């Protein structure tokens, strides 16, 4: 039943994070980081707002997607760069 | 239903919900959930299409219950087919042909994946299964379809299904020390998708 | 009461005038004096004949068409005995064709029209037309026109007579598959074969891959508790609005159509506009030529999508196959040599063994759409060879040898080993298949994916537009603009350029293909490249419908083909350039391209495109690599 | 006429037309007079069309690519079965044309031996034995694995074929596109023509 639809109040917020993840991917063995992998944040979204039943994608539920998405990145690289992608993206 | 959504936190219920005896790995549960909940096949203008379902790949060492996690999906979803890495075969996961016992003609039969349409589809140990068995997956993680040609059958069957993978790492153990992308012998296109 | 429609038939052949002419007549008499026993009928001309006869041949045909052909034998007998076999009926039919899928329990006996493709064809088999029996027992003598023996002779026990074989006559017949088209078919269906039979003149007309259009009489036959198999009595078989005409030529009017085509490609990915306009030219395809030898040039344009995962490849393809409108798609790995060309199978309805079709043989004159191609076997790849460059398929199996032809273009997406197509490497070692595969294809492109700030957070904004909806909105906008192009509108008008044009090339475009060809080949890719930058222009020529290729089609040729190829008296300063770094820059060292610009450039010692292509030709040369997007240069080697 | 340049090759496939003399001795052994003849480089460059030359030329030309060992049989409809004739075996007293002749097999090349050397073939199956003459001369070409001829090197790294199979041909040309502008402008006038 529940199909929620999306809005463009936080396009940088969802666009800095894509940028943030190319940039730190750019020189390291990571994940194949794309526009699949931009695809995935705003699906992630949507399934978090499915939970809610609501009829749109709001800010906390955009704000659990990057979390998610990000914390993944993070986790698999290397022990030497992760310490400084903790504080890189403390942000987030 | 409508009592429960007004719930405040609702999500973390719902994420805490995801295989209660299973202690801890609330950032594996939380992907587990969401790719139950699944997105938006958005068929945008009908001319372009984006997959719907979330696709989740579980790597680590074992004795993390990479598994039975999968055990928990099975009986959890409304539609999920499970397979085993070298249990499966390229045609019997797409689809395998047929001649009927009627009318003697070419005819064809879903495997696994056209089961599990707007289902989820389970594959366990997907880092052991052969080259070819792997990569007959790579047009269902993104196209959501099977494509065959076969004994002059020529067609496309629906295959939307999300698909959970759980795999290990080269040598057994995963070498923190080293990349993801050294310590699997799967490959960058496989990732991503 | 049957006179009364042979006089009427009698009538419609001879005295019916159409153009202040007898052209039934005419043409009647005509094909006598070529000595073809068939007469073209025209049913729109019958039904404006006479409305009764049919209504009698709709609705029950099956003593009609004995009457058709016994009528049309007599008066084309008199025509005969007038200016110095039985005839066979041909039906020309324009009225509107009921779906395949339509066909049901309700049509038979019925005449219907159909439209479809041919999948399979037998071999010809000769039936009996008249019959002369001699009785054993007696050798009593009668003559006979499902037939059947007699039980009982005239004049001797039970099936006494038998057939007097050199006072007898016979006809060929052959038997036809035809199924619906399969861009009609929605995906999750196999498309509905149909069984279809031609005697005489009509055999031998169609070979597996032709479309053609229907004419015949729905029926079954017995060959499952009642399962009765349907088959067609062929009758006829033929093989844009004007206000659609003035439309698509206002279109080709349109002094941006070409970008405005190249934007309508896929208007929901970002960008990508070498690879657009290089499948706008796949689209449209080449010209073909004939060789005065006998010999057919490939006019298909092959183009090998060879870059990182996740650069839309996949969808590209997909989208192609929703615009042309003959296109098949399959995967690498479901797919077969016997499945992608033609095979030889059995049929079980007539239990002969028949030539059929393959994938690639039923995308004759479209596209094919393949993914996963570095996937698929071996075998497969050299069949493939076939279909590419010589558009034939040899087929050697059981105790049979056949060639059959395929005009088939391939756009096959490649996955480069290793993952991702590593830049220190020639394309030869990021590639698994045979070499030659990659002299088969005209173009080749290794798109790359490299991170950079201010084109990630535009497409970003794309996708976020695209999700939100707003892009729905946008291209109805952009139509209405004519700045975009509807996807059926977009596919009326290919098939509409590819039905009617067929353009040439001018001298001045041939002589500024052989000049810069001579300058590649110089700095050098071989002679067989020239010939197939040929298909891109004439392609471009086919798009804007001009009677001869141009050479500001030969500009953008060229412009892709550099981008595509290279992917992976200035010639001196280049190598002055190469000399001078070599001397500037000592093995192991590092710099930056901005310090050679202020350097070098700045100074006035070499031009910016010498330094750029030294820079490039020396990376190839394995002298320097360069990092960074350029913010470091290091020297490789000598 | 198709081919500017490559007297030489020219001059080798008419002495090949030509031929030697057989002889035989008081002690019964025969000396070979064919000749073979071997070409290699690049693929597309020019094999092809003196390949054609040669077979639409040569009275009894049969081409060859990878049942020409002539020791195969195929039966009738009865059950009963005969021997079908090889190329190699047909081509007696006159030229075979093998092209991709890098593709063909080993048990191809094994049967070859013989026939470039003793211009025989020694047939030996279960039941059935014989020995048929091969007096045939040989043209063939092979091409290189990468496709570019590395010229500093033998065709024995190039295409690697082994080397007692290469010494059965008594005459070896290797032809590649090494450009020179105007030359490939004379040579591909003839061809613009065309187009
Ligand atoms: N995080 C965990 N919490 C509770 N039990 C666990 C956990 N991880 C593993 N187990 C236990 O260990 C077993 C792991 O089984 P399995 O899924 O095959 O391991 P893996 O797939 O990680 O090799 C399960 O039976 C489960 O009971
Ligand atoms: N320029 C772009 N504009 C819009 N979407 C894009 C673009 N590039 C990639 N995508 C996204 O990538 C996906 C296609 O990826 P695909 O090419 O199928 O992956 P793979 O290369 O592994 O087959 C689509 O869902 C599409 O939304
Ligand atoms: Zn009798």
């Amino acid at each position: 039943k529940i199909y929620p639809k999306l809005h463009q109040m936080d396009m940088d917020k969802v666009s800095r994070v894509y940028a943030d993840l190319r940039r730190e991917s750019i020189s390291t063995g990571s994940f194949p980081i794309t526009v699949r992998h931009l695809e995935s944040i705003l699906r992630i979204a949507e399934s978090f707002a499915k939970m809610r039943l609501s009829e749109f994608v709001s800010s906390y539920d955009l704000d659990r997607a990057i979390k998610v998405v990000v914390d993944s990145f993070v986790d698999a690289q290397k022990v030497s760069v992760r310490r400084q992608l903790r504080r890189s993206f403390a942000i987030y | 239903f409508r009592k429960i959504s007004r719930d405040r936190g609702i999500i973390d219920k719902i994420i805490s919900s995801m295989a209660p005896s299973i202690y801890g790995h609330r950032d594996i549960k939380t992907a587990v959930a969401c790719s139950l909940f699944g997105g938006v096949p958005k068929n945008v203008n009908g001319k372009h299409s984006i997959r719907g379902d979330i696709n989740v790949l579980l790597l680590g060492d074992p004795g993390t219950a990479k598994s039975q996690i999968l055990k928990y999906v099975e009986k959890t979803a409304h539609r999920a087919v499970f397979a085993t890495g070298q249990g499966a075969s390229a045609v019997g996961l797409t689809a395998s042909v047929r001649k009927d016992p009627i009318t003697k003609e070419w005819t064809l039969e879903g495997g696994a994946l056209v089961l599990a349409d707007k289902g989820v589809c389970l594959i366990d140990e997907f880092d052991k299964m052969n080259d070819q068995d792997r990569t007959s997956i790579h047009e269902a993680m993104e196209q959501q379809s099977i494509s065959i040609s076969k004994a002059g059958i020529v067609t496309t069957l629906q295959a939307r299904c999300s698909i959970i993978a759980a795999a290990n790492p080269n040598g057994g153990r995963y070498n923190s020390t080293l990349p993801l992308a050294q310590n699997v012998s799967l490959t960058e296109p496989i990732l991503s998708r | 009461d049957n006179t009364e429609i042979i006089k009427s038939f009698k009538n419609f052949i001879l005295e019916f005038r159409l153009d202040s002419q007898f052209i039934y007549r005419d043409q009647l008499r005509n094909n006598i004096l070529v000595k073809n026993y068939s007469l073209t009928v025209n049913m729109e001309h019958l039904i404006g004949y006479n409305e009764d006869i049919y209504k009698k041949l709709s609705d029950e045909p099956s003593d009609i068409i004995p009457l058709f052909e016994t009528a049309i034998t007599q008066v084309a007998k008199r025509i005969s005995i007038l200016s110095r076999p039985t005839f066979q009926l041909i039906l020309n039919s324009n009225a509107n064709q009921i779906p395949l899928r339509d066909l049901d329990s309700e049509h038979v006996s019925k005449i219907v029209r159909l439209s479809g493709i041919i999948i399979s064809t037998s071999v010809l088999s000769s039936r009996a037309t008249y019959l002369s029996i001699m009785c054993r027992n007696c050798r009593h003598t009668t003559s006979i026109t499902t037939v059947s023996l007699p039980r009982s002779c005239l004049s001797c026990g039970p099936d006494p007579y038998i057939i007097i074989h050199e006072s007898s006559k016979f006809i060929d017949q052959q038997f036809l598959k035809l199924q619906e088209i399969p861009e009609l078919v929605p995906v999750g269906e196999m498309p509905r074969n149909l069984t279809m039979t031609c005697d005489r003149y009509l055999t031998n007309k169609v070979i597996p891959g032709t479309r053609v259009t229907i004419v015949g009489i729905y029926s079954i036959y017995n060959s499952g508790v009642a399962i009765r198999t349907p088959y067609i009595k062929i009758l006829g078989i033929q093989s844009f609005t004007e206000e659609e005409e003035e439309e698509f030529l206002q279109l080709s009017r349109n002094p941006k159509l070409y970008e405005i085509l190249t934007n309508s490609i896929a208007p929901s990915i970002f960008g990508n506009e070498d690879i657009k306009k290089a499948i706008v030219c796949l689209l449209m395809g080449g010209s073909k030529k004939i060789l005065p030898d006998g010999m057919r040039l490939r006019g298909d344009i092959n183009v090998l999508l060879l870059g990182d995962p996740g650069t839309a490849k996949s969808q590209l393809l997909k989208f192609v196959e929703k615009v042309s409108p003959i296109a098949v798609y399959t995967s690498g790995k479901g797919s077969s040599a016997a499945g992608l060309t033609a095979s030889v199978q059995r049929d079980p309805m007539t239990r002969e063994f028949y030539l059929e079709g393959g994938a690639m043989v039923l995308a004759d004159g479209g596209v094919v759409c393949i993914d996963e191609f570095d996937k698929m076997r071996d075998e497969d790849r050299v069949a493939i060879h076939e279909a590419m460059e010589q558009q034939t398929i040899s087929i050697a199996k059981a105790g049979i040898t056949t060639v059959l032809n395929s005009r088939t273009s391939v756009l096959a997406a490649a996955n480069p080993i290793y993952g991702r197509y590593d830049d220190l490497k020639s394309p030869g070692d990021n590639i698994d298949f045979q070499t030659t595969i990659l002299s088969a294809f005209d173009m080749i492109f290794i798109v790359k994916d490299d991170h950079n700030e201010e084109r990630d957070i535009s497409i970003a904004n794309h996708v976020i537009n695209i999700h939100t909806g707003n892009a729905n909105a946008m291209q109805n906008q952009q139509e209405e603009n004519g700045s975009e192009i509807s996807i059926e509108k977009m596919k009326r008008y290919i098939t509409y350029c590819r039905l009617k044009c067929a353009p040439r090339l001018s001298p001045q475009a041939a002589e500024k293909l052989s000049s810069n060809f001579v300058t590649i080949r110089k700095q050098l890719i071989t002679i067989r490249q020239l010939e197939a930058i040929i298909r891109i222009t004439e392609s471009l020529a086919k798009l804007e419908l001009s009677p001869i290729a141009q050479e500001r089609h030969v500009d953008e040729a060229i412009r892709l083909f550099q981008a595509s190829t290279m992917d992976a008296t200035s010639l001196s300063e280049i190598r002055r350039f190469e000399q001078e770094l070599k001397r500037r820059l000592p093995i192991g060292w590092s710099t930056s391209y901005q310090t050679l610009r202020r350097e070098f450039v700045d100074t006035h010692r070499f031009s910016q495109l010498a330094l750029d292509k030294a820079l490039y030709a020396l990376e190839k040369h394995e002298t320097i690599q360069l990092r960074h997007q350029g913010q470091n240069i290091y020297r490789s080697g000598v | 006429p198709s081919i500017y340049g490559h007297d030489h090759i020219k001059k080798a496939i008419l002495l090949m037309l030509m031929g030697g003399v057989e002889k035989n001795l008081e002690n019964g052994s025969h000396l070979r007079g064919d000749i073979n003849i071997l070409m290699v480089g690049d693929p597309s460059t020019a094999k092809s069309q003196l390949l054609r030359f040669v077979l639409n030329t040569a009275s009894l030309a049969i081409a060859t690519t990878g049942g020409l060992t002539a020791a195969v049989t195929t039966d009738r409809e009865t059950g009963e079965r005969r021997l079908e004739a090889g190329a190699m075996v047909l081509a007696d007293r006159g030229v075979v044309c093998i092209d991709e002749f890098d593709k063909m097999t080993d048990v191809d090349r094994v049967a070859i031996h013989e026939v470039m050397e003793q211009q025989t073939v020694t047939i030996a199956k279960a039941g059935i034995h014989t020995t048929l003459n091969a007096r045939c001369s040989v043209i063939a070409a092979a091409n290189p694995v990468f496709g570019q001829y590395d010229v500093n090197r033998d065709p024995h790294q190039n295409i690697a074929l082994p080397d007692s199979l290469l010494s059965r041909f008594d005459l070896l040309f290797v032809v590649t596109d090494d450009i020179n502008e105007i030359r490939d402008r004379s040579i591909s006038e003839h061809v613009l023509r065309t187009h």
